[PDB]
RNA sequence: AAAGAGAGUUUGAUCCUGGCUCAGGACGAACGCUGGCGGCGUGCCUAAUACAUGCAAGUCGAACGAACGGAGGUCCAAAGUUAGUGGCGGACGGGUGAGUAACACGUGGGCAACCUGCCUGUAAGUUGGGGAUAACUCCGGGAAACCGGGGCUAAUACCGAAUGAUAGAGUGUGGCGCAUGCCACGCUCUUGAAAGAUGGUUUCGGCUAUCGCUUACAGAUGGGCCCGCGGUGCAUUAGCUAGUUGGUAGGGUAAUGGCCUACCAAGGCAACGAUGCAUAGCCGACCUGAGAGGGUGAUCGGCCACACUGGGACUGAGACACGGCCCAGACUCCUACGGGAGGCAGCAGUAGGGAAUCUUCCGCAAUGGACGAAAGUCUGACGGAGCAACGCCGCGUGUAUGAAGAAGGUUUUCGGAUCGUAAAGUACUGUUGUUAGAGAAGAACAAGGAUAAGAGUAACUGCUUGUCCCUUGACGGUAUCUAACCAGAAAGCCACGGCUAACUACGUGCCAGCAGCCGCGGUAAUACGUAGGUGGCAAGCGUUGUCCGGAUUUAUUGGGCGUAAAGCGCGCGCAGGCGGUCUUUUAAGUCUGAUGUGAAAGCCCCCGGCUUAACCGGGGAGGGUCAUUGGAAACUG
């Protein structure tokens, strides 16, 4: 189970979805539940994310990419996810 | 074969088929001999039954059964005595 | 809010009935003529026929085998950065649609009848022994795949022990349910575990960090089994079945179950279509249609089956396993004749079949996978480039002016009309194109160095979070932009009697021929061939094949049976369909509210992003005789 990006768009023209599913199944193909999205193409990234289905899943055992992991940092939800096993 | 894996993996599986198929073999046979002594009189039974759950417990732990499969069958041959 | 077009053809003329044909839309399409560019997509529908050539699944030295500089001895050289056994992965990812009419699929449930490596959290533990074995080295059989024997050695390799069960039995208490039964807890006895590796500190003993290993309990994930309903042709296919139907015991599996065995009884399914034959992967969906319906399963997403044909098992958490193993069968290849090797329905590519379908290309930069502590390796997944007007969308081949009207064709009632403001001339632009230059996004990182704060500790090392420093492009000098020159380098196809938009002349003479139909051709042809003209479309235009419409031509929506096709020769009647009046009661049908679900993508609505569009993104809506449950009682029951 791992926090995952879907590559979908046109050719030269990506965009990302920041999806939940296991690591076993195919990049565009099944999936678990959408949480996100992401867009490069914009000098400022926009990334929208729910920030509180990612927390459910990351306390139950999802773990996240790279660059999922710096987008979570970045909004914030890494550091919450701290907090609140600290707390 | 024509992957250098495959030839490992069948080495491996004949090892690990010889080393299975001995220890099934003790299993049943322990098993054979007390279920000889629970269905003729009585004389140890009881005390062979015992280790002949050793038997299938160590096997668990062997991993050659499963644990359900185990308690299965203490359960059904410990109803002879 | 939605809401449907007809025409020709039986007759000397009519009106009905009825068939045939045409006018529209859509292809994974094919053929003919022709052909400028850009963006986004698609491309063996036939032989699940046979396959050259290369690449598609490997990785870990933190568990055990390298060259150099270089201790030491003008000569050789000790320690320091690189095969295999073992662990994980090969069951993912990728390809085909053969088989299958069935719990295969869709939808909705049940499992008090189940499993689950890796991932997360918690509670405990990682204490002591042994015997080996590859690798390596000798002896042989060897044509070669490779076989045996002797000796030697490691481990996170293998096997006992100490201790630990919510595992088996025996019991008790309490609370409970959907029959079998479920939950909390207690008591006695019997069994079942481990492995260490990279560092830090300390005294060095110890202690400690990270990754590891054993047992148990939850979460998440992926699977297993059972069930209600739903989706095809034939009755010129009427009986089928015997482990079949049920029970009593047993075996087996993770689990229930004739799944299997022995015994007992003769059952079970079927006109609400059993059994059999034929065809066919299923769905979201695509085409058409006013809608109801009809046809199909191209691309993409989900499930299922298969891997040359047939059978079987091992290892493993998970396989009866595309690039794993054994046997038989057909084919291809090597042989020293004893015996061996192989499976493109993986990515490219060859032969054959076809009316018909592409390069034996680049890269792990991005996303995602497998291994590892990390750097890193692999990835024909994927990100990209090449070919084909195969489809959709977009742009161009110039623009304004230029006359009773250049010149020349076509006709002429030979005065003229027509091509036609169309030309030349005139003034202008460069979307394309040529030449020369500037030239992005896609890039987030990972790791490495400092930091600041936490938990842990006797202290560290390390760990988690936050802030900075440095590095990374196949596409690719690609999109894009800037300047100079140029009307120059860029238009074709079908049709013209009616259906249906658009006519003149010549040639031919029931010949040549045209044709979807009415039908044209025998000397004055708007239908044959050509020329001029005109109409439609446009880098496309025509022809053919398949589907829907028109077709109310299977009529529920939406037809009929006196004479056009259509009432059995008549009766008695089983099953089935329908049923006079009123009251009370039930909620099966009926109507309605709430909960869960009907994935994503697609149609539709509103917003946006690409110079517009195609295209892409966000939100919303739609779709069920669906399960739980609360309501009303007019109507059918
Ligand atoms: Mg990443
Ligand atoms: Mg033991
Ligand atoms: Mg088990
Ligand atoms: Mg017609
Ligand atoms: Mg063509
Ligand atoms: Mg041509
Ligand atoms: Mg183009
Ligand atoms: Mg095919
Ligand atoms: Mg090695
Ligand atoms: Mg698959
Ligand atoms: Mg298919
Ligand atoms: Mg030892
Ligand atoms: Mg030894
Ligand atoms: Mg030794
Ligand atoms: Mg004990
Ligand atoms: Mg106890
Ligand atoms: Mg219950
Ligand atoms: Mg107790
Ligand atoms: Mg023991
Ligand atoms: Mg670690
Ligand atoms: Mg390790
Ligand atoms: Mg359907
Ligand atoms: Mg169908
Ligand atoms: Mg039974
Ligand atoms: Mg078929
Ligand atoms: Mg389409
Ligand atoms: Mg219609
Ligand atoms: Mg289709
Ligand atoms: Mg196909
Ligand atoms: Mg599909
Ligand atoms: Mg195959
Ligand atoms: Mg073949
Ligand atoms: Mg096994
Ligand atoms: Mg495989
Ligand atoms: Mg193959
Ligand atoms: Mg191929
Ligand atoms: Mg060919
Ligand atoms: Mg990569
Ligand atoms: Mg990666
Ligand atoms: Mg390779
Ligand atoms: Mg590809
Ligand atoms: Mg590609
Ligand atoms: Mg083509
Ligand atoms: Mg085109
Ligand atoms: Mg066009
Ligand atoms: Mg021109
Ligand atoms: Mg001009
Ligand atoms: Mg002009
Ligand atoms: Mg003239
Ligand atoms: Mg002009
Ligand atoms: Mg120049
Ligand atoms: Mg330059
Ligand atoms: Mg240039
Ligand atoms: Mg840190
Ligand atoms: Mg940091
Ligand atoms: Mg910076
Ligand atoms: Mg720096
Ligand atoms: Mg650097
Ligand atoms: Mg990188
Ligand atoms: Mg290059
Ligand atoms: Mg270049
Ligand atoms: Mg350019
Ligand atoms: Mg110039
Ligand atoms: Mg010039
Ligand atoms: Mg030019
Ligand atoms: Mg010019
Ligand atoms: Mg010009
Ligand atoms: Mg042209
Ligand atoms: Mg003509
Ligand atoms: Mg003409
Ligand atoms: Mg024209
Ligand atoms: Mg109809
Ligand atoms: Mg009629
Ligand atoms: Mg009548
Ligand atoms: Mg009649
Ligand atoms: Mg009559
Ligand atoms: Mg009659
Ligand atoms: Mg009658
Ligand atoms: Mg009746
Ligand atoms: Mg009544
Ligand atoms: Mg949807
Ligand atoms: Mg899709
Ligand atoms: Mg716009
Ligand atoms: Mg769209
Ligand atoms: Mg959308
Ligand atoms: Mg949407
Ligand atoms: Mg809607
Ligand atoms: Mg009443």
């Amino acid at each position: 189970v791992k926090i995952r990006l879907k590559r979908m768009g046109s050719k030269k023209k990506p965009f990302y979805r920041i999806v939940v599913a296991d690591s076993r199944f195919p990049r565009d193909g099944r999936s678990i539940e959408t949480i996100g999205t992401y867009n490069p193409l914009l000098d400022p990234v926009e990334v929208k994310i729910d920030e509180e289905a990612t927390l459910k899943w990351m306390h139950n055992g999802a773990k996240p990419s790279d660059t999922v992991r710096n987008l979570l940092s970045r909004e914030g939800i890494m550091e919450k996810f701290h907090n609140q096993k600290l707390g | 074969p024509n992957i250098k894996s495959a030839i490992k993996r069948v080495k491996t599986a004949e090892t690990r088929n010889s080393r299975n198929a001995s220890q099934r073999s003790a299993m049943r046979t322990a098993i054979k001999k007390f279920d000889e002594a629970a269905a003729n009189n009585a004389d140890n039974a009881k005390d062979l039954y015992v280790e002949a759950s050793k038997k299938l417990d160590s096997a668990v732990s062997k991993g050659l059964i499963h644990k359900n499969n185990a308690a299965r069958n203490k359960s059904r041959l410990a109803a002879k005595l």
